[PDB]
């Protein structure tokens, strides 16, 4: 008891001369203060954090290291406490407006083999672990008293100062006063909170046993651990593995992991260039065009117009407010022979965001939920795309519904639902790729019509015999990807006043003969102009213009744009008839 | 152990020896022998450096008219070979479900999640529902499945060979529409598997008493008053100590087939044959690999893999094309 704090006035005060003393570089070169210089260069920022290391403090004295592996929890707190008298001689002197000396929060990460949920054998119960694994959730944020201070009610007596123990684990109120029983309540108007979240950690895919679902644990993040990951991350934990202690079997407890370490496995001046001179370069539509289908071969105009895609047109505010479209909309229609199948991998995975789909569904909908036992409101794909891509196929498939709700949804940009008790919005801002295998309606909620063909002549044949290898023998997106967040997000092209007359006439003349075409066939089904087409025409040529970084398009892409969608909509034209 | 299996396997002719290992009792069918015994051993699962993600797993579909000892052949796999499971059609992905013991609303495998690395033995392919439709799939081409359910969502591994079974409609196989019709199935579903046989039956006289004698013969020794050693074993070796090399001789001699039978289907009414059996012949091109532990692609087993993959393509076929184009390649293909 007494030798207790006599301990630990010698283990803070070892502790102390670490963060006070460690160095790092050589003799000939030069050394620097490592801990000390990143105390003051954090403090003076308001960040109050520091992130030890555990190969240096072994290094530097072999004991402590130990300790800390050992009893984790009760020498963090002497560290905490050590690392709060150095940054007081470090930035002291404080300026005026502070002169309270924080709390650090003393972090730690290590270069050590990490452990797996499946080797947490109960010998491990409170020393610190190091395990990987994927966030699965995530709480929200909730206040967590530290320094707390009660009163009695009946006599008002005050017993102040009490600190909480850290963790999931509360308090015991006294109940003999010194009046009723238990005469104390809890003065909201004195207690320090620190924030706090709990995540959710799931086994990595790879080493699941194979035979089963994987298992997970729970976490249990503090001060300036929380909302730093995000539901779909990988990570690489420190924590001290423990039990709850809120006081199937008899003497079973419930087991979590503190975490106090966290990590995450994964634009310049100079790559900028890069960027530049490839939009200068004379050639630069077909480089990209080029490099975005290596494996499909053939016709790559179904890849010339996904090269667009990936840019997308701008987003234009009248005075009205009546903003516009700043996406496209593509339909590749053909027989369901897997050449497109990688084709929507392909655009999905170097896209900034995209996912493709085939669960909840792809719009919003209304499900009665078990627990409340009434209607909630599940917001599906084309919710969480934020300005993303989404590819779809067999759209005959979805569901009767959830196509009423797309295409409402690509009508609008939005999805309100109002229903049993649900009425919101959702803004849908991405970009549908489908892919078809149909209403003249919901055909032509689409802009550009890619349907397949091929022929059979020996020489024809040969082009198969070339295409044959291939395929049988199985510009880097990794700069594509990089290159596209930052010409999206600097260029704000518009059109010429030579483009408008040359759409004008174009147009005209489109719709000039759909007259004499459909008042004397009329074969029930055909497609004429729209303007809706028109405008998917000009939000064309911005995206083809945005290539360039060229504020200002011209009539160098206008007819090669015109001639694409002359293919586009006389393919829909043959299927239609 | 392995000191016989060296000269068993260099046999040279293992081929026959083996195939007559498999569908112990049944008689006849040395056809659908040959295709099922490709596709226990498997194939190479072989990565593309072009991030293209091919399958390394034949899936097989059976067909024909009741009483052919179909599900025998479904249920004599389920015993030889190893980790397999077994469904019918009339509980494919994780559901949540109250535990018995625990009392919680915990979530249970499927029916393809239990197959990860082995075999799933469907079983009345008809009879599946919509959603067992539109679940069965997704499965083929990406083996990987989601679930967003009411337990959690979480993204699973499935890598099965499927083995299925449907009828013909109308309690009869009738070979003069095209097997796209009396098999009652969506269309892009058949295309996801690669071999398709085609059970039928027969009146010979001389073949009635070689299966009756047979039966009767199984009758007598069965009441109360390669053998199924080596080829468990040699399944077990032979998945592990082979991994098939690809060289580039090959890569000619096919093509010559192709631009001639592209142009021989498609005169008539007919799809000829597709990137998606290339596909299914280069797959079975290791597997042999398997049998034989010979590993190396040669124009010998080239002769065998075309040779199959146009057998699973002319019996689906129409009634004069079936014989117009066996005339043309059955002869040219000099079987
Ligand atoms: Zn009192």
């Amino acid at each position: 008891a007494d030798e207790g704090q006599a301990r630990k006035s010698q283990l803070q005060r070892r502790f102390k001369e670490f963060l006070r003393q460690y160095r790092v570089g050589t003799d000939r070169t030069g050394f620097t203060f490592k801990y000390r210089d990143e105390l003051k260069r954090h403090y003076n920022l308001g960040e109050y954090w520091i992130e030890v290391e555990m190969e240096d403090l072994a290094s530097f004295d072999e004991d402590l290291a130990d300790y800390l592996y050992k009893q984790p929890a009760e020498h963090l707190q002497l560290l905490e406490e050590a690392a709060k008298e150095v940054a007081d001689e470090v930035t002291r002197p404080r300026p005026s407006g502070e002169e309270v000396l924080q709390d650090i929060q003393v972090m730690l990460k290590s270069d050590a083999s990490p452990s797996s949920i499946r080797s947490l054998k109960s010998d491990m119960m409170s020393h610190l672990v190091k395990i990987p694994g994927i966030i699965i959730a995530a709480s929200a944020v909730r206040a967590k008293a530290t320094r707390i201070s009660i009163q009695c009610r009946s006599c008002r007596n005050t017993l102040t100062n009490i600190a909480m123990r850290p963790g999931l684990e509360g308090y015991a109120l006294p109940r003999k006063c010194n009046c009723p029983l238990d005469p104390y309540f809890i003065m909201p108007d004195k207690c320090k909170c620190v924030d706090f979240q709990t995540l959710k950690l799931q086994e990595l895919p790879d080493a699941v046993p194979h035979g089963e679902m994987p298992r997970h644990m729970q976490l249990y993040c503090d001060r300036y651990l929380c909302d730093k990951v995000v539901p779909g991350n990988r990570v690489t934990i420190m924590g001290i593995y423990s039990i709850k202690k809120f006081g199937v079997g008899v003497g079973i407890r419930s087991s979590y992991i503190r975490v106090l370490g966290i990590q995450v496995d994964t634009v310049s001046p100079q790559e900028e260039e890069e960027f530049r001179r490839l939009a200068a370069l004379p050639n630069v539509y077909e480089v990209i065009s080029k490099s975005i289908a290596p494996s499909i071969f053939g016709g790559t105009d179904m890849k010339k117009a996904i090269a667009c895609l990936l840019f997308g047109g701008s987003r234009k505010r009248l005075p009205d407010g009546l903003t516009r479209r700043g996406d496209i909309n593509l339909l590749m229609l053909g027989d369901p022979g897997t050449a497109k199948s990688q084709l929507l991998k392909f655009v999905e995975k170097c896209s900034p965001i995209g996912v493709y789909t085939s669960a909840a569904g792809l719009t919003a909908s209304v499900m009665r939920d078990p627990s409340s036992r009434n209607f909630i409101m599940e917001g599906g794909a084309m919710v969480l795309a934020d300005g993303g891509v989404v590819c779809i196929d067999e759209f005959d498939k979805m569901r009767e519904d959830d196509r009423v709700a797309i295409h409402e949804a690509m009508e609008q940009q939005t999805i309100s639902i109002a229903k049993a008790g649900i009425t919101t919005t959702l803004n849908s801002r991405c970009s549908v790729l489908a892919a078809a295998n149909f209403m003249p309606t919901i055909l032509s909620r689409f802009d550009m019509i890619f349907i397949v063909k091929d022929e059979h002549n020996e020489e024809r044949d040969v082009m198969l015999a070339k295409h044959v290898i291939t395929l049988h023998v199985s510009i880097d997106l990794a700069k594509l990807k990089k290159f596209i967040a930052y010409c999206r997000v600097k260029c704000g092209p518009r059109l010429s006043a030579e483009a408008a007359e040359k759409l004008k006439n174009r147009y005209i003349i489109m719709r000039s003969g759909a007259r004499q075409h459909e008042r004397d066939s009329d074969r029930r089904s055909s497609i004429p102009i729209t303007v809706r087409q028109l405008e998917a025409i000009v939000r064309i040529a911005e995206a083809l213009s945005k290539m360039k970084l060229q504020p200002f398009a011209t009539e160098a892409d206008v007819e090669e744009a015109l001639r694409l969608f002359q293919v586009s909509t006389l393919d829909a034209a043959l299927s239609g008839t | 152990d392995v000191k016989m299996i060296t000269s068993l396997s260099k046999d040279q002719q293992i081929g026959e020896k083996i195939f007559a290992s498999i569908a112990p009792s049944i008689y006849g069918h040395e056809d659908i022998k040959r295709g099922l015994a490709l596709a226990l051993f498997g194939g190479e699962p072989k990565n593309p450096g072009g991030k293209h993600k091919v399958r390394g797993d034949i899936n097989v579909l059976l067909c024909g008219d009741p009483g052919t000892a179909k599900s025998q052949f479904l249920k004599y796999i389920e015993k030889v070979s190893s980790r397999a499971i077994f469904t019918t059609g009339q509980g494919l992905t994780a559901y949540v479900q109250r535990h018995p013991v625990s009392r919680e609303w915990t979530l249970e495998a499927g029916a393809l999640v239990l197959a990860d690395r082995g075999v799933c033995l469907i079983d009345e392919f008809d009879k599946m529902n919509d959603q067992d439709r539109t679940s069965i799939h997704e499965a083929m081409e990406q083996q990987s499945i989601s679930i967003s359910k009411a337990g959690i969502v979480t993204s699973l591994q499935a890598r099965c060979t499927v083995i299925a079974a449907a009828n013909p409609i109308g309690g009869r196989y009738d070979p003069s529409l095209t097997f796209s019709e009396n098999v009652d199935l969506t269309e892009p579903i058949i295309s996801r598997f690669d071999i398709l046989c085609v059970v039928r039956d027969t009146v010979d006289p001389v073949q009635d008493e070689m299966l009756a004698r047979f039966v009767v013969g199984s009758h007598v020794r069965h009441h109360p008053s390669l053998p199924q050693e080596v080829l468990k074993k040699y399944i077990i070796y032979a998945k592990e100590r082979v991994h098939p090399k690809l060289n580039q001789m090959d890569q000619d001699k096919v093509a010559k087939m192709y631009s001639d039978l592209r142009k021989e289907s498609m005169a008539t009414g007919s799809i000829p044959i597709t990137v998606r059996h290339i596909e299914s012949m280069i797959r079975m091109a290791e597997a042999h690999a398997r049998i034989h532990l010979r590993d190396y692609v040669i124009e010998d087993d080239v002769n065998m893999a075309i040779r199959v993959m146009l057998e699973s393509f002319i019996d689906t076929q129409k009634f004069s094309v079936m014989r117009s184009m066996r005339k043309t390649f059955a002869r040219y293909l000099s079987f």
